[PDB]
RNA sequence: AAUUGCGAUAACGAACGAGACCUUAACCUACUAAAUAGUGGUGCUAGCAUUUGCUGGUUAUCCACUUCUUAGAGGGACUAUCGGUUUCAAGCCGAUGGAAGUUUGAGGCAAUAACAGGUCUGUGAUGCCCUUAGACGUUCUGGGCCGCACGCGCGCUACACUGACGGAGCCAGCGAGUCUAACCUUGGCCGAGAGGUCUUGGUAAUCUUGUGAAACUCCGUCGUGCUGGGGAUAGAGCAUUGUAAU
């Protein structure tokens, strides 16, 4: 009966954990958040202009806790959008690597994600503890 | 369909599945016309269409009327389809398939 | 002595490359750094050809193909008959089969089967003498098509007689094989 | 139109004309009968012959058919 | 004592099963420890050729582990050439 | 050893292998709860092999589902079929035959897909 | 480019074997892609 | 389904036909068998609540197995059976059992009767214009093969609110991959991106790969307005392959 990330919903976990990271604020947030869209297969920057980066980091940390390890190209593949090419149809386009690198440096600087000797970003046991605790608090929101 | 059954609940029809079945019943053209040869000037003769085809025909007319009504307006597919099923569960001639059922049956009665 | 892998690979190369030059078998002996592969042969005038042919052709083909310089290996030839067309080798084989406990019928079927698989127009094996009985018996085993009169007897059919000594008595093997007249050459 | 080929008709008819009482109304024993009693090279054409023996045995136990 | 894995491939099943069974019989008759013939998936290499048609090829693969000295491995590898 | 039954369940190249062991009454699909299926619409479909028999049939068993292949609808039908198959196979091999017949009758009378594998495959396109 | 018998018409340019569809069905019984279905 | 058979009957035989031969599909918790596939138990190990548990890391920690992946052996289907229809015959149709019941479905295979159908860089004191100042052979540059009142046609993208945008979830399979070369690329840093850097894995069921594809699911922005649908056309720069991108 362990309260963990494996029990909560996806979008609720991302909303809650992004809210905890917003109220903390103790991460590495760049200055091109208001400037740069998350992928070249987009027209407009994300609507949560002051807070889409925390949503991005919450999605990343949730995607890391559930599996062995991730990379930058894997998270570029995960975000991938159907891009219109005008008169040409939609095609799959991977996202920017800079957002992945800065999210993983922000979550590695706080001590949640860590580089694993298979060349991969894995969840730290402190990050395991923190995500399981906030998932427990997300479950306690539901009482 | 789930949104539509919710709407038919909130529009004071406690049995939305019965609203669906009554719209199936009250919008089925019993008899229609076929285009016989007729000797050049091809008249149309009233045949008495099968009740399986009456079910097919009623569902087709309702989906066509709902797709006509929900296209090019703010009003959603669920609200238009619920409006059609409520105005068609009991014959009111403010829906689609009631009117076209009446048109097919009056062509059938005129052409027997 | 070279291995049977090399011998079977030359069998594979010859069976696909000497398809209409009469590749009967391969005799092979190895002296120090010289492997002598004698192509045992149906008809050898396909092998020798017009003024020296298939031996030079296959020698240069192995030197061009199997990356051999002239001087390492050597290719020889000998003139014999086809083992199936010849009544002598088939009579040796019939004597062999009768001396190893195989009866008249299965040995006759095997030898006639091998002759007809070789490519002879026909053959006949005549078996005489006594087999486990006092009374003597003779048995004809003919197949294909044979002729019995005239100058084509001297031209086309080979005959061989063998006295095969068994524990009871002696048997007379008479092998008569008709070679293909189109392949007379 | 599943018309039986000539080999199946003739073989099944011959197996019932000569070898009637061994054959039965059941396909699975007449199949083993056609396995044991005729040299059929393929299982499929043996099944063809055996089921046609089964059908003709169903027909002949009602009355004498022209064998 | 050398542990060598033999990876065999063929197009036809009967000669490949014959070669594998000969490996099994000969490595069993003089007490060699071994893994059984592991049968890889038959890969289906196809070409769509000019309606349209399809050309096919089945490729069958086995592999057998053996543990034997140099003499037995060399005689097995030489004799089993088919 | 905990008494467990290992049983497949397939839908459209989507294989969900189910491990029904003797446990607390715990159900997981791919290490995710049965409350959380990736489509919200198909959710009660996964509840269809559950409530068609009852809920006290489940407290004795810890249920595992691990899935390969398919799509979104295909995996849902695969996991609900695998739940039904693992449940009736547990109640066949360990529990008596009659309860297995009752569970298979309850599954068969509503949806025979939950016990019988499907066949709607994409045909070879007939060159 | 046909490097075998100067037969550019219908090269099969896949995998660099580069045989024309006329001569590819000449040499079809040497590689192994034959008629099954 | 057929000139396939029955039957009457100047009738009596045989061949190629056609059926038929080959190759495929589906069900096999009954075989036979596994570290280039997987599942479970079990060691070492990480987090969470602890009352037993959940999520896992661990190309050897061992075992079992093929339930799923896979190689075959076989098996099965032969219209099995029932009832209409049919000289109540070869057969057809409706229904049941069956993995499969329309010939379970497709394609290759001959013999006989048409192809000047398309060349062989073929041989023959072959016929015949010249025998060569011809380029037929070679080059080497730069423009073409794309040009535009228009006609014949196929496709892509739209005319949106069962929709566009902004997020999230992240579901497959067929393939394919480098040697005496620069293939497929994982990962890490830089860049808004394009891309770049540094390596690493895989000659392959192993790495790319679980190809985390797209459509799809959910939540917010939009509010019917050629609109936030559309993206044609055009400007500016920045990068990549190519000798050379006008």
């Amino acid at each position: 009966p362990g309260v963990s990330v494996r029990d909560v919903a996806a979008q609720d976990f991302i909303n809650a954990y992004a809210s905890f990271l917003q109220r903390q604020g103790k991460l590495e947030v760049p200055g091109y958040v208001d400037i740069v869209k998350t992928s070249s297969g987009n027209e407009m920057p994300p609507q949560d202009a002051e807070g889409w980066f925390y949503k991005r980091a919450a999605s990343v940390a949730r995607h890391i806790y559930m599996r062995k390890q991730v990379g930058v190209g894997k998270l570029n593949k995960l975000y991938g959008g159907a891009k219109s090419r005008g008169v040409r149809p939609y095609k799959h386009i991977d996202a920017s690597g800079s957002i992945n690198r800065k999210v993983l440096q922000a979550l590695e600087k706080i001590g949640i994600v860590e580089i694993s000797p298979k060349g991969g970003r894995r969840i730290s046991e402190n990050g395991q503890r923190d995500l399981d605790r906030i998932a427990a608090q997300t479950l306690e929101e539901d009482e | 369909i789930k949104h539509t059954l919710d709407i038919i609940n909130v529009l004071t029809d406690q049995n939305p599945i019965q609203v669906v079945v009554d719209a199936i019943t009250n919008t089925g053209p019993r008899e229609d016309t076929t285009r016989v040869g007729g000797g050049g000037a091809a008249r149309r003769q009233a045949v008495d269409v099968s009740p399986l085809r009456r079910v097919n025909q009623a569902i087709a007319l309702l989906t066509i009327g709902a797709r006509e009504a929900a296209f090019r307006n703010i009003k959603t597919i669920a609200e238009t389809l619920a409006e059609e099923l409520i105005n068609a569960a009991k014959g009111s001639s403010t829906s689609y398939a009631i009117k076209k059922k009446d048109e097919l049956e009056r062509v059938a009665k005129s052409n027997r | 002595v070279a291995d049977g892998v090399f011998y079977a690979e030359l069998n594979e190369f010859f069976t696909r490359e000497l398809a209409e030059e009469g590749y009967s078998g391969v005799e092979v002996r190895v002296t120090p750094t010289k492997t002598e592969v004698i192509i045992r042969a149906t008809r050898t005038q396909d092998v020798l050809g017009e003024n020296g042919r298939r031996i030079n052709e296959l020698t240069l083909l192995v030197q061009k193909r199997f990356k051999y310089a002239p001087g390492t290996i050597v290719l020889y030839a000998e003139r014999v008959q086809d083992r199936g067309l010849s009544a002598v080798a088939q009579a040796e084989s019939m004597k062999f089969k009768l001396l190893n406990g195989l009866a008249i019928r299965r040995a006759a079927y095997g030898v006639v089967r091998y002759v007809m698989e070789s490519g002879a127009k026909g053959c006949e094996v005549v078996v005489s003498g006594k087999l486990r009985a006092a009374r003597a018996k003779a048995m004809k085993f003919a197949d294909g098509f044979l002729i019995h009169s005239g100058q084509p007897v001297n031209d086309f059919i080979d005959t061989a007689t063998r006295h095969v000594l068994m524990r009871q008595g002696v048997l007379g093997i008479k092998v008569k094989i008709m070679r293909d007249p189109a392949k007379s050459r | 139109g599943r018309v039986r080929t000539k080999t199946v008709k003739r073989a099944s008819k011959a197996l019932i004309e000569r070898y009637y009482p061994k054959l039965t109304l059941d396909f699975q024993t007449n199949k083993r009968l056609c396995d044991e009693i005729a040299t059929i090279q393929s299982k499929r054409l043996r099944n063809k012959i055996a089921g046609y023996t089964t059908h003709l045995m169903k027909r002949i136990q009602k009355g004498p058919v022209r064998g | 004592i050398i542990k060598i894995r033999i990876t065999l491939t063929s197009t036809k099943v009967k000669q490949l099963e014959n070669v594998s069974s000969n490996i099994v019989k000969n490595a069993e008759q003089h007490n060699l420890v071994k893994k059984g013939p592991v049968r890889l998936p038959t890969k289906v290499l196809k070409i769509s050729t000019r309606t349209w048609e399809t050309y096919e090829m089945r490729i069958h693969k086995r592999y057998i582990d053996l543990e034997a000295p140099v003499q037995i491995v060399k005689r097995i590898t030489q004799i089993t050439i088919e | 050893a905990v008494p467990s039954v290992q049983t497949f369940g397939k839908k459209k190249s989507a294989t969900a292998v189910a491990h029904v062991k003797a446990g607390k009454g715990l159900i997981k699909v791919n290490g995710s709860p049965i409350t959380l299926v990736e489509p919200e619409i198909l959710r009660f479909k996964v509840y269809e092999p559950l409530l068609l028999v009852g809920l006290d049939k489940f407290s004795n068993i810890d249920i595992r589902v691990r899935v390969t292949g398919g799509g979104h609808v295909s995996q849902v039908y695969a996991i609900r079929q695998a739940i039904a198959k693992g449940l009736v196979a547990y109640h066949q091999k360990y529990v008596d035959e009659q309860s297995k017949n009752e569970l298979k009758k309850a599954f068969t009378s509503y949806d025979r897909t939950l016990l019988i594998a499907d066949s709607r495959r994409p045909e070879p396109k007939k060159f | 480019q046909c490097r075998v018998c100067s037969s550019h018409t219908g090269l099969i340019r896949k995998y660099g074997l580069n045989i024309c569809r006329q001569c590819f069905r000449e040499k079809a019984n040497d590689i192994g892609f034959n008629k099954f279905r």
